[PDB]
């Protein structure tokens, strides 16, 4: 992440990043609004920042340093280009919806209020069915990506190097291969969590509660389509046991 | 240090995110409750052994049974949560959760754990579940279940005090070292 953002979203909650004197001048079902909004972006940004240590650190470390055979560092890293252009576009807009927000003269106060139309044009259209595509592909993919990375550190002393010499720093704690790989595979499931958590906070505006509840549902319709989309992949596996299934 | 994997598995009620939340920040917390858990890896002693022992949610997966097993490959210790205050929640325990953990989970160590010990003894708990002919889970029904289930055994605990947090994680991370 970049350090401006890092910085915006360092609180653990909207009610701590925001001006004290700001704070006191909402009631407190927006502030629990808020805080949840909040999260949403927060998780949106550390989200990321998963998939940019995927293609920066371990992806193009991988092409850059090592000699693996072709098609073992797609095989390991399934989908992740078209994972970030499609959250580093949502976060993108999450961001924009709060910059504009803010208010004269600060870089941290502020009240988003329509978020609901913002969730319902990322998950339908062309972007949702993106998004179904990429999952139902990527979670596909996630048994054989776990498999081929375990045969490699196990096997291979460069690639045991490598993986070892950029997992190191602390920051890198939560974040090995594997890590990243379920971090991804379990974002998408967090949205309904997290909307309908905001639309609990959000029965003020009558427009805000419709439109966060049309989201939910369009969620909860992606969701159960890359449910139904995924069979797992295996290296090695016959035809036999395929249509056998 | 070694690595091992510990997932929490139980229905929407249970209280398995707020219990990974108190425990990753040894805090009930006293701003903000987060909604969600992204992962986390704790560092624990446990017996003179230290461990690097990374924390999952199944939380929002209860409903999609192909993107919910991706979350147990290569799990050492499963914790398998029920409410104190939903004799529902462990009803579900030993013929949805029990059968899909030993397919997934072949030999990892089950712990049976009851949250929400506090509400045991809350008489707006008691109030709302008479009204269905129910009450909360007594101690001997759930070290029944994880006896029946074959859990490597059964705890209770409490998010919101804290009490018994701290013993189900070094519990949990002894029987994820255990052969
Ligand atoms: C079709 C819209 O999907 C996208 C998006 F929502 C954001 C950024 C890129 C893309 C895209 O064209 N692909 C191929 C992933």
């Amino acid at each position: 992440s970049m350090e401006m953002d890092e910085k915006d979203f360092a609180a653990d909650s909207w009610s701590l990043a925001v001006d004290s004197s700001f704070l006191q001048q909402h009631k407190k079902e927006v502030m629990k609004q808020q805080d949840v909004i909040y999260e949403l972006i927060q998780t949106e940004l550390h989200h990321v920042r998963t998939l940019k240590i995927m293609t920066r650190l371990f992806r193009t470390g991988m092409l850059e340093e090592l000699h693996l055979e072709p098609g073992v560092v797609q095989g390991l890293f399934p989908c992740v280009d078209e994972l970030s252009d499609i959250h580093t576009r949502f976060l993108s807009q999450l961001l924009e919806r709060r910059r504009q927000a803010l208010c004269p003269g600060s870089t941290r106060n502020f009240v988003i209020h329509r978020l609901g139309d913002l969730l319902i044009s990322q998950f339908s259209g062309p972007s949702a069915e993106q998004m179904c595509k990429t999952y139902s592909e990527f979670c596909s993919r996630h048994s054989k990506a776990l498999k081929l990375y375990k045969e490699l550190y196990a096997r291979d002393k460069r690639f045991q190097q490598f993986i070892r010499k950029v997992t190191r720093p602390a920051v890198l704690k939560r974040h090995g291969v594997q890590e990243c790989i379920l971090l991804v595979t379990q974002r998408i499931t967090k949205y309904p969590l997290l909307i309908s958590r905001i639309l609990q906070h959000s029965h003020g505006i009558e427009e805000e509660r419709q439109d966060l509840t049309t989201a939910l549902g369009l969620v909860k319709e992606l969701l159960s389509n890359v449910d139904e989309g995924i069979y797992q992949l295996e290296k090695g596996a016959r035809l036999q046991e395929i249509y056998n299934r | 240090a070694i690595r091992k994997k510990l997932v929490i598995v139980g229905d929407g009620a249970c209280g398995k995110t707020c219990l990974l939340i108190v425990f990753s920040k040894d805090q009930f917390p006293e701003v903000y409750v987060p909604t969600v858990f992204e992962n986390y890896v704790a560092d624990i002693e446990v017996d003179g052994k230290q461990v690097e022992l990374a924390l999952w949610d199944t939380a929002g997966q209860e409903d999609y049974d192909r993107l919910r097993p991706l979350s147990y490959p290569d799990t050492d210790v499963i914790l398998m949560c029920f409410s104190i205050d939903s004799p529902d929640s462990l009803e579900n325990i030993p013929e949805k959760w029990t059968p899909e953990v030993k397919h997934f989970c072949p030999n990892v160590p089950i712990i049976l754990v009851g949250n929400k010990k506090d509400l045991r003894n809350d008489e707006h708990t008691r109030r709302e579940l008479a009204k269905m002919k129910q009450e909360p889970v007594k101690p001997e029904e759930g070290r029944d279940m994880a006896n029946r289930i074959g859990a490597f055994g059964y705890m209770e605990c409490s998010a919101k005090t804290k009490d018994g947090v701290r013993e189900v994680f070094e519990m949990a991370t002894r029987a994820a070292l255990q052969a």
